[PDB]
């Protein structure tokens, strides 16, 4: 039913809409630039003589094209007959990616959004999402990319990621505040990330092998998930989805590239809430995986080495969790998952390791802090 | 009896296109070295511009069922709808094919169409498939039924690009309506005979003259006169002529005595002509019209004309034959023969006479694939270098 589909459709080129049909076409990414410029001009929006009173065409048009391309991403073949090299799955992917150029696609999702604002009164000033971009239309961006183009190149993904994902991520965390976190939009985004952004890099975390010299980006998008995961207004199914993906992609990471997140795990473990499981599950699997990094001297060279700062940071953990543990009452699942995180710690950190007597002055205080963590 | 299209047939694509209300027949062609893109050639005007007719025809050399076709991938028949089709550039010998690439003529999604080496792969094969509800899936194909032809690499048709200033053939999901004009049948070819578009040496009554011209003194001004040569002139390519009938379709059919027809010079290009003056001067291809550069054949210089004829559609009789026949070249509207002016590496300046010589008589020798493709070779380059030159100097 995917094929006759994409049959009918070349056939009738019509039906792709006027920014595709192939003469004089603009592009997906400047029909949706329009789009969102008539939405903002109320002359060409409304008929101007809430959907039902004002069917806002700035969105009907960005919906049309994210329904098609959903329907295209969902009419793409399936990975393994491209992998058995089934020569009909093979011309229907190479007939949509000749449809659809890359660039189009990373433009929509490098659109921004419209940020939530909270007014002078206090107020919440609510931008009405049923007339502007939204982000189920970047949503059917990315299952088109992950269905048609793959996301398979390395370089490509860390473009992406800087370009599109991380911005988004990073608003979701300033929307993190309990006023703004009601608000329908930083619900919207979440429900996306959770749903699209995440399991994309869940999939492609092999592809973080290598990022020695874009340190900065993937410790920024560290940090950004970290936070996201603290949000509250989070549910149950986006707090598991976050859950993997951090922590598939802090497996594959290199340790060397992580002790700016285990600073911040390092002081949010200790209160040992509920929220706290997630981070000292991830210390855990770290700790147990890059063991050699610090028992041993060098380990392999591709680890590096311990800078003894690190090593002073993961006796502070040690302890910290030791302590609260202790103070803590007893909880059944929590203790008996703290026990493996304590015993890999212990483990990891060197038996006689030299405690430096000049201990480490001017502590971050921003990421070190009571409310507000800024 | 309509006959039907079988493969390795000889045929070319044609394609009507409306310019300011004006119907204009073009025929799909390509060249080999220098441009894998394939553009068009107009027949239209064929009575003051000759088409070029060798860049167009194409061999049809298999003809598969899309089953069988999807079969051997993974691992004298008549075309019927439905089928898929392997062309062949008969002067390349290169396939048409789905080039994957496009030239973004403000259609973004559309490929171009050119040729290709190797026949691996679904970008080379095409499915032909019924113009009107009279044909259908499995009828054998007629020489005159339009087709629509669809690549089997990306289901894009054929197509004729309108909205472009200057025409283009392209791959496209809008569908163009292609006729195929039978252009001649190897089966039905006797050996020895000339054929249309053959590429042949025109020896004297003497055996070692050849119709040629001055050689390259980088004067294509004095390259522009023809005269009788003798020595390695008669292995050399600029005794080198292409005899190009008035008709497009089954051009490729054997010439008959009276039958007119164009001479052109392969290495230069330029179409034997007559001139006012009752001279023989080599002429661009924008003026050579057919009331300058038509010529015949004569099996005697007796005056009785052939008289009025019918073109028959197919390979028609054997008449003429390579080595064996005497053959009298008449301009056709003047009527005058073709002789030396027998004035005195020989020179020999062929001109035009009421009555001529007695031994006036032409024989016929066929070059070789060989030479001819490496002629064709030669002035490409030399067009492309002199412009290269030119581009340089400037």
């Amino acid at each position: 039913n995917a094929n006759v589909v994409v049959r009918l459709l070349i056939r009738r080129p019509e039906c792709f809409g006027p920014a595709l049909r192939g003469e004089g076409g603009n592009g997906l990414l400047a029909a949706m630039e329009e789009a969102i410029k008539i939405a903002e001009d109320p002359s060409r929006d409304g008929p101007s003589p809430e959907e039902d009173d004002t069917i806002h065409m700035g969105n009907a048009i960005m919906t049309f094209y994210s329904a098609l391309i959903d329907l295209l991403g969902r009419c793409a073949p399936e990975m393994h007959l491209i992998h058995a090299g089934k020569g009909e799955a093979i011309r229907i992917r190479s007939i949509l990616r000749s449809l659809i150029p890359l660039g189009d696609l990373v433009g929509v999702i490098s659109i921004a959004f419209q940020m939530p604002t909270i007014a002078k009164d206090g107020n919440v000033v609510e931008p009405d999402m049923s007339a502007g971009f939204c982000p189920d239309h970047k949503a059917a961006m990315v299952l088109f990319l992950d269905r048609v183009y793959g996301i398979e190149v390395q370089d490509f993904l860390l473009h992406l990621l800087e370009v599109g994902f991380l911005p988004d991520l990073r608003a979701a965390a300033s929307l993190d505040t309990a006023a703004l976190s009601a608000t329908d939009m930083a619900l919207a985004l979440n429900r996306y990330l959770c749903t699209a952004v995440l399991p994309l890099l869940t999939r492609c975390a092999p592809l973080f092998a290598g990022t020695e010299h874009h340190a900065s980006l993937i410790d920024s998008l560290l940090h950004t998930v970290y936070r996201l995961s603290k949000g509250c207004s989070l549910t149950k199914a986006q707090r598991d989805s976050i859950e993997v993906c951090l922590l598939s992609i802090c497996g594959q990471l290199r340790p060397s590239m992580m002790q700016h997140l285990l600073r911040r795990l390092v002081f949010d473990v200790p209160l040992l809430n509920e929220h706290a499981k997630m981070p000292l599950k991830l210390l855990t699997n770290h700790y147990e995986r890059c063991w050699k990094y610090y028992c041993l001297p060098g380990g392999w060279g591709n680890f590096g080495a311990a800078s003894e700062e690190e090593l002073h940071l993961s006796r502070k953990l040690f302890w910290g969790i030791f302590d609260a543990l202790s103070q803590k009452k007893y909880e059944q699942e929590l203790f008996k998952l703290a026990l493996p995180c304590l015993s890999a710690v212990a483990g990891a950190l060197p038996p006689d390791y030299m405690e430096s007597n000049y201990v480490s002055m001017m502590e971050k205080q921003s990421s070190m802090d009571s409310e507000g963590n800024f | 009896e309509i006959q039907f299209l079988r493969t390795d047939d000889e045929v070319v694509l044609q394609c009507t296109a409306t310019i300011h209300k004006e119907q204009q027949k073009l025929c799909l062609a390509a060249e080999g070295f220098g441009n894998r893109l394939c553009f068009l050639e107009s027949t239209s005007n064929s009575k003051n511009v000759p088409p070029d007719l060798s860049i167009c025809t194409f061999v049809l050399e298999q003809s598969l069922s899309v089953r069988a076709l999807q079969e051997m991938l993974a691992n004298h028949r008549t075309l019927l709808y439905g089928h898929a089709i392997l062309l062949r550039h008969s002067y390349s010998g290169m396939y048409l094919c789905c080039l994957s690439t496009s030239r973004s003529s403000t259609d973004k999604l559309a490929f171009d169409v050119g040729l290709q080496e190797d026949t691996t792969g679904e970008a080379c094969w095409w499915t032909i498939h019924p113009a009107s509800k009279q044909r259908s899936e499995g009828e054998k194909v007629r020489v005159g039924d339009d087709l629509i032809l669809v690549s089997v690499s990306s289901e894009r048709y054929l197509h004729l690009s309108y909205g472009n200033g200057s025409l283009h053939v392209d791959a496209a999901f809008q569908q163009t309506l292609w006729s195929v004009a039978p252009i001649s049948s190897g089966s039905e070819a006797a050996q020895g005979y000339l054929i249309g578009g053959d590429v042949l040496r025109l020896l004297h009554g003497h055996m070692d003259e050849c119709l040629t011209v001055p050689s390259g003194e980088h004067g294509e001004e004095q390259r522009r006169t023809v005269h009788y040569e003798g020595g390695a002139v008669s292995v050399h390519a600029r005794s080198l002529w292409r005899l190009e009938t008035l008709r497009v379709a089954w051009s490729g059919s054997h010439i008959r005595w009276g039958q007119p027809f164009r001479l052109r010079h392969v290495t230069t290009g330029k179409y034997l002509s007559l001139m006012e003056d009752k001279n023989l001067l080599l002429m661009d291809k924008e003026k050579a019209d057919v009331k300058s550069t038509a010529f015949t054949f004569r099996s005697s210089k007796e005056k009785l004309d052939v008289g009025v004829r019918k073109e028959v559609d197919g390979m028609g009789t054997s008449e003429i034959k390579y080595g064996d026949s005497v053959c009298y070249i008449q301009h056709v509207d003047t009527g005058l023969w073709l002789t030396y002016q027998s004035v005195d590496s020989i020179q020999r300046k062929a001109i035009m006479h009421h009555e001529g010589h007695m031994d006036d008589g032409i024989s016929l020798s066929r070059s070789q694939h060989e030479e001819s493709r490496t002629a064709r070779v030669i002035r490409s380059t030399v067009f492309l270098f002199n412009r290269f030159i030119r581009g340089l100097d400037a």
